[PDB]
C-alpha cells in the first residue's frame, strides 16, 4: 500500500 | 533552535528537477504526461527533503508516511509558487517548463487550478514573501496536517517540531525590524495563504485522480502508489 514510500522512508 | 532550524531547511531543499517541452504542440495527454513526469521525479526528492527535517525521521514510520501522504500536493505545490514568484502570469514548472496561464486551456480542468496557483502565487509576491519565510511555511505544511489518531510519544515529537517551525518563522519575521502588530499582521497573512494552499491542494488531487481515471494519463511508481492512496 505504501509498498515504495516505506521502501524510502527506511 | 531558530537560526539552526532555519540553516537546516535551507541545506535541506530539494534539486530543481529538469524537464522539457515536448516536440510536438502540447496535447491534453501530452501536456498531463509532462506535468505527472515531472510531479513523480520531484516526489523522489520530497521524502530526502522530509528526511532532513530534524526530528522527522525519529516519528514512527506510520507518521512520517501519514504526513508525507497528506502534504506532496500541497508541497509541490507550494516549491511552484516559489519559483514563479517573481513571474506574473507564468508557471515556472521547471527551467525549461514555463506555462503560460493560457496555456492551461489545454486540460480540461486545469486552468482554474493554475489561476489559483497563480492567485496564491501573487499573494505572495505581494506581501514580499523571503526566502526564509518560505523554507518555514513549507517546512510547516509538511508537519502541519490533520492527525486523529490511528490504531498502530510520535504525536508529541510532531508538536514539538512544528512548535521549533512556528518559532523559527517569528524569529525570522522578527528580522524585518516593523511594529509588534504588524509581525503579527504578516504572521497572520502568510499563515492564512496555508488554507489556500490546501484548497488548491484538494482540487490538484481531485484532477489528478480524474485524469489517471479517463486514462488521459498513466501514472507510475512513487506518484501511482502516492495516488492509489
Ligand atoms: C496534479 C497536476 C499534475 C502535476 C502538477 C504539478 C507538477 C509539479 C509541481 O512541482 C507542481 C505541480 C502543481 C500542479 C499539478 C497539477 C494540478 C492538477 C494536475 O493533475
Amino acid at each position: 500500500r505504501h509498498k515504495i514510500l516505506h521502501r524510502l522512508l527506511q | 533552535s531558530p537560526e539552526q532550524l532555519v540553516l537546516t531547511l535551507l541545506e535541506a531543499e530539494p534539486p530543481h528537477v529538469l524537464i522539457s517541452r515536448p516536440s510536438a504542440p502540447f496535447t491534453e495527454a501530452s501536456m498531463m504526461m509532462s506535468l505527472t513526469k515531472l510531479a513523480d521525479k520531484e516526489l523522489v526528492h520530497m521524502i530526502s527533503w522530509a528526511k532532513k527535517i530534524p526530528g522527522f525521521v525519529e516519528l514512527s514510520l506510520f507518521d512520517q508516511v501519514r504526513l508525507l501522504e497528506s502534504c506532496w500536493m500541497e508541497v509541490l505545490m507550494m516549491g511552484l509558487m516559489w519559483r514563479s514568484i517573481d513571474h506574473p502570469g507564468k508557471l515556472i514548472f521547471a527551467p525549461d517548463l514555463v506555462l503560460d496561464r493560457d496555456e492551461g486551456k489545454c486540460v480540461e480542468g486545469i486552468l482554474e487550478i493554475f489561476d489559483m496557483l497563480l492567485a496564491t502565487t501573487s499573494r505572495f509576491r505581494e506581501l514580499k514573501l523571503q526566502h526564509k519565510e518560505y523554507l518555514c511555511v513549507k517546512a510547516m505544511i509538511l508537519l502541519n496536517s490533520s492527525m486523529y489518531p490511528l490504531v498502530t510519544d510520535s504525536s508529541r515529537k510532531l508538536a514539538h517540531l512544528l512548535n521549533a517551525v512556528t518559532d523559527a518563522l517569528v524569529w525570522v519575521i522578527a528580522k524585518s525590524g516593523i511594529s509588534s502588530q504588524q509581525q503579527s499582521m504578516r504572521l497572520a497573512n502568510l499563515l492564512m495563504l496555508l488554507s489556500h494552499v490546501r484548497h488548491a491542494s484538494n482540487k490538484g488531487m481531485e484532477h489528478l485522480l480524474n485524469m489517471k481515471c479517463k486514462n488521459v494519463v498513466p501514472v507510475y511508481d512513487l506518484l501511482l502508489e502516492m495516488l492509489n492512496a
